[PDB]
C-alpha cells in the first residue's frame, strides 16, 4: 500500500501519494524490469516536468536489473531532447540498461551510493525459425551492440576498443570503481 | 413618437448588417415611449414594462445601438457593466448610483431620468453569480431609489430624490458563446464528437445566426439564468455576427463612417485623403483575425497614419495623398501626390 | 502506479492523471500490443480532441512491437477521417503495425527519435481446417497483403514492387534509414 | 487504464472518462467477443438514451469477432424495439454477429470505414449426448440458422436463397463489397 | 514592454477604471522600459546628469570626478535589475561611493578620484590619484 502525505500550500491542505509528491519536486522513480509500459510513464513524466520548468534540473533514481533495450532507447532520447539536465542516482544496484541510463545523465550529475553494484553487459536475445530470417535477428543485435557501446563510450569518456573487451562478459564495479570507469562523476556518502 | 419603421431607417444609417435586430428594438422601443407618452392613462388598465435582452457577439453593435436611439429622441443615456455589480456588498448603493450618473446627464430632473434608456452588458459572466441576480432583478421589475439631489456637501433624507425605475428601459446586453452549442443539442442532432457528429469549427459561426435566433427560455436556465429573472426580459433581439465584408461597409458607409472622420481632418491640413477599395480587405482581414469586430477597425486605421500624420505637417508639396493594401502591411509608404 | 499531477487554471487547482493531462495536450500514447480493447481507446482519444478542436494537430507517440490488423486499421481510418492532421513519433520501436501507423501519419510531421528502430513485415496469420476454408482464408491474408503493401507506398513513396520485395521478411530499420524509405520524415535528436 | 476528460460548461467542470463522454453524445462502443454481460451493458445504454431523447439518433460502434447468438439477439432485438434508429459504424472489422448487428442498423444510417472486413457465416454449435438430444438441439440451431438468414435478407435485401448459398462458408467482403451486397449504406472516408 | 502595446478596454475596467472614462480616451501613449543605452545618455547627456550633480558636489570640496565610459554601462545594467527606471542609478552611485564620500573629506593629500567599471562591482575600490 502506498502511503498517502499532506503537503500545505497556499490554497490549503493538499493530498498527495509518497511517489506523486517527490514527482513535484522533480524526482523520478525508475525501479524494477524495464518495459514498454514502465518507460512510457517515465517519458510522460520528463515531458510533464520539461514544461513546467525547462531550467531546473530533473533526477532520476534508479534501482532495477535491466530489461528491454527498446525500452530504454525512449527513456535515453528523451534525457538527450529535452532541456533540462537529467541527474541520475544509483540505488541498490544498476545493471546493463539501469547503467546505460545511469552513466547516459548529465555531465557532473551522475553519483552513486557508496554501496551501490553497477553491472554492464552486452546485449542478449534468440531467434528460432529459418537461417535466412537468423542472419536478419543476428544483424540487427550486433547493430545494437555497437551502438550501444559507442554511446557508452561517450559518456563514461572511454575508448571503443576498451568498452568492447569489458562489455564482453558480465563486469561488476563498485561505487569507486564506476568513477574511475567514468560510468558516474561522484559518490554521496553523507549530507553536507 | 416616431414610427418604428421611422426609428430603423434612423439605425440603418450608423448601423448595418443587423436589420432584424433594429426591428425588434424598434417595435420595442416605440411601446416604451408610447407608454410614457400615453400618462393619461384614461383606461383602466395599466401598462407594463417591455425589457429587451440583446445576445451577440464582442464588437457587434449591441453598445451603438442604445445610444444610436438617444440620439434620435433625445433622452439621458447611460451604460453599466456586470462585472463591476459582481462585488455582492451593499448592491443597493450601486444600482442606484447608475440612474445618479443617469441623473447628471438629464439635469437631475427625475421625470426626463425616468424616460432614459439604461444599458447594461456581459450578463453571460454572472450567470453560472447567483446572489448577484436577485438583485438585478428587482431593478427592472420596478424600484424606487433614493439619490441625493445633484451632489452637494450633504442633505437630509428630505431633500433626498427618489426616481421610480419602472417607467426606465433596461436593456441587458450579452454574448453567450456556449448557448449556441445548447441550442444545437436541443434542437438539431445530439452528436458533436461521433463520426457522425458536425464538429465543422471552421469559425465562420453562419450556422450560429440562425441558430441563436431560436433562443428560447429553455437554454437559458441551462445557461445559468434562473427562472425569474428570464421572465422580466420577455423581448429578445440576436445579433448574427459582422463579416469580413460587412466590415468594409462599416468602414464608409455610415453617416459619421471612421474613413470620413480621418478624411476631413486631412481636407483642413490642406491635402485630401482617398481610402483605395484594396486597403479595406487588409483592414477587415486583421480585424476579423484580431476578433475586435468593429472595434479594432479604429486602431488599425490610426497605426498605418501615424507616421504619415507625424511628417505631412511639417512635409509640404503633397498635392495628394494615396493608400493601398501595401501601406496597410506596413512594408509601403502612403503614396504622395505632388 | 501512474503518479498525479496538478495544473493550475483560471478556477483552481485541478488534479489530473499524468496520462489524462498530456490527453488534455493533444497528445496520445499508443503502448503494447495492439488489440481491440486498445484501439477503441485511441479511436474514442481522436474523437474527442477532433470536437474540442479539429484545426490542432494531434501527437500519436508510437512504441508498440505490432498486433492485429483489423484492430490498427481501425486506427489508420480513424487518423485519415478526422480533420485535424495527426503527428506521429516513434519512441523505442515500431513494429509491423506500429510503423504502419507511423507512416500513415501526416506528411512532413512524421518523427522518429535518433535510437528508435522500425521494423516492417508482411502479414502473418493461420487457419486449421478442410481444404476449401483454408482455401477462403488464404485469399482473405493474401488481399490484406496486397492491401497493406499498396497504402504504405503511398505514404512511404516508394513503389508498389519495390515494398513487397522489401517486405517479404522482416526488415529493421534506423531512423535515418526510416527517413530515406519514407516512413517518417525527421529526427528528433534535440529540442531547437 | 482509461484516460479522464474535463467537459467545461457555464454550469461548471465535470470529469468524465472517455467512454462515459461519449455516452453522452449518444456513442455506445460494442468491442470484443459478444457475450452475455457485454451484451447487457449495451443494452442498458440503449433504453438510458432512450428516456433520455427518444427522437436522436444513438451512434454504434461495432469491432467485434462475432460471439454468442443468444446475447446479440438481445442487442438486435432492443434497437428495433426502441423508437431512436440505431446507426452502425463498422471499425476494422464485423464478423458473423457484428455484421448482423452492423446491418441489422436503420437504413441510410449504415456505415462503414474503407478498409474494414465484413465476414459472414452459419452458425456454430454442438452438442453431446443421447441421440434424441442430439435431434432437439439440431433441430433448434437450424431453426436459428433459418431465422438469421432471413432477418439478413430483409436488411440486405438480397434473397433468401442467395444468403443461404453465400452464409454456407466463411465469406470475407470488404467495405465497397458489403455496400452492394446491402449489408451497408455508405462508406465514410473523410469528413466533408 | 511589448505587453502594454495590447491594452484594452476590458483590462482596464478589470483594474477599477470606469468603461466610460476609458472610452472618452481613445489616444494611448504607452512608454517602455528604458534600455542599457538610454540609461547611458541620461548618465551624462543632460546637463542635470546624476554625473555633473556629484562632479559640482566634490567640486564644492576642493576635488574632481571623473567617470570611466566602461562604468556607465555596469551602472546602467544594475540600474535596470532593479526596476525603478532613472532613479535606480541614484543607488548604484550612492553604494560605490559610500565609501570615499565618508573618507575623503578626512583624507589628505587628494586631489583628483577616478571611478572605473571594476568599482562598480565592488570588488575595487574608487581610485585615488597623489
Ligand atoms: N455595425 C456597426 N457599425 C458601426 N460600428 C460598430 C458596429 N458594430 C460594432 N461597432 C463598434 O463597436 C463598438 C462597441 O463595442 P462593444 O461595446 O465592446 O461590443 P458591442 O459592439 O457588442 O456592443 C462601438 O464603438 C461601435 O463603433
Amino acid at each position: 500500500l502506498v502511503p498517502m502525505v499532506i503537503e500545505q500550500t497556499s490554497r490549503g491542505e493538499r493530498s498527495f501519494d509518497i511517489y506523486s509528491r517527490l514527482l513535484k519536486e522533480r524526482v523520478i522513480f525508475l525501479t524494477g524490469q524495464v518495459e514498454d509500459h514502465m518507460a512510457n510513464l517515465i517519458v510522460a513524466q520528463m515531458l510533464f516536468l520539461e514544461a513546467e520548468n525547462p531550467e531546473k534540473d530533473i533526477y532520476l533514481y534508479i534501482n532495477s536489473p535491466g530489461g528491454v533495450i527498446t525500452a530504454g532507447m525512449s527513456i535515453y532520447d528523451t534525457m538527450q531532447f529535452i532541456k533540462p539536465d537529467v541527474s541520475t542516482i544509483c540505488m541498490g544496484q544498476a545493471a546493463s540498461m539501469g547503467a546505460f541510463l545511469l552513466t547516459a545523465g548529465a555531465k557532473g550529475k551522475r553519483f552513486c551510493l557508496p554501496n551501490s553494484r553497477v553491472m554492464i553487459h552486452q546485449p542478449l536475445g534468440g531467434y528460432q525459425g529459418q537461417a535466412t530470417d537468423i542472419e536478419i535477428h543476428a544483424r540487427e543485435i550486433l547493430k545494437v551492440k555497437g551502438r550501444m557501446n559507442e554511446l557508452m563510450a561517450l559518456h563514461t569518456g572511454q575508448s571503443l576498443e576498451q568498452i568492447e573487451r569489458d562489455t564482453e562478459r558480465d563486469r561488476f564495479l563498485s561505487a569507486p570503481e564506476a568513477v574511475e570507469y567514468g560510468l558516474v562523476d561522484s559518490i554521496l556518502t553523507h549530507r553536507n | 413618437l416616431p414610427t418604428p419603421h421611422e426609428i430603423r431607417n434612423h439605425l440603418d444609417d450608423y448601423v448595418i448588417g443587423q436589420e432584424q435586430a433594429k426591428k425588434v428594438l424598434a417595435v420595442a422601443v416605440y411601446n416604451h415611449y408610447k407608454r410614457l407618452r400615453n400618462g393619461d392613462t384614461s383606461n383602466g388598465v395599466e401598462l407594463g414594462k417591455s425589457n429587451i435582452l440583446l445576445i451577440g457577439p464582442t464588437g457587434s453593435g449591441k453598445t451603438l445601438l442604445a445610444e444610436t436611439l438617444a440620439r434620435l429622441l433625445d433622452v439621458p443615456f447611460t451604460m453599466a457593466d456586470a462585472t463591476t455589480l459582481t462585488e455582492a456588498g451593499y448592491v443597493g448603493e450601486d444600482v442606484e448610483n447608475i440612474i445618479q450618473k443617469l441623473l447628471q446627464k438629464c439635469d437631475y430632473d427625475v421625470q426626463k431620468a425616468q424616460r432614459g434608456i439604461v444599458y447594461i452588458d456581459e450578463i453571460d459572466k454572472i450567470s453560472r453569480g447567483e446572489g448577484v441576480q436577485q438583485a438585478l432583478l428587482k431593478l427592472i421589475e420596478g424600484t424606487v431609489a433614493a439619490v441625493p439631489p445633484q451632489g452637494g456637501r450633504k442633505h437630509p433624507q428630505q431633500e433626498f430624490l427618489q426616481v421610480d425605475t419602472s417607467k426606465i428601459l433596461f436593456i441587458c446586453g450579452g454574448a453567450f458563446a456556449g448557448l449556441d452549442k445548447v441550442i444545437s443539442h436541443r434542437v438539431e442532432t445530439g452528436s458533436g464528437i461521433g463520426f457522425g457528429a458536425t464538429v465543422k469549427a471552421k469559425s465562420d459561426k453562419a450556422s450560429e445566426g440562425e441558430l441563436l435566433a431560436q433562443v428560447e427560455p429553455e437554454d437559458l436556465i441551462k445557461f445559468g439564468l434562473i427562472p425569474e429573472f428570464i421572465g422580466r426580459l420577455p423581448v429578445v433581439a440576436t445579433l448574427n455576427e459582422l463579416s469580413e465584408e460587412a466590415l468594409i461597409q462599416i468602414l464608409k458607409e455610415p453617416k459619421n463612417a471612421l474613413t470620413k472622420q480621418y478624411q476631413a481632418l486631412f481636407n483642413l491640413e490642406g491635402v485630401d485623403l482617398e481610402f483605395r477599395d484594396e486597403a479595406l480587405d487588409a483592414i477587415a482581414k486583421k480585424a476579423m483575425a484580431r476578433k475586435t469586430g468593429a472595434r479594432g477597425l479604429r486602431s488599425i486605421v490610426e497605426a498605418a497614419l501615424l507616421d504619415t500624420m507625424y511628417d505631412l505637417p511639417s512635409m509640404e508639396d503633397v498635392e495628394k495623398v494615396v493608400i493601398d493594401e501595401s501601406v496597410i502591411d506596413g512594408q509601403s509608404e502612403p503614396l504622395l501626390i505632388y
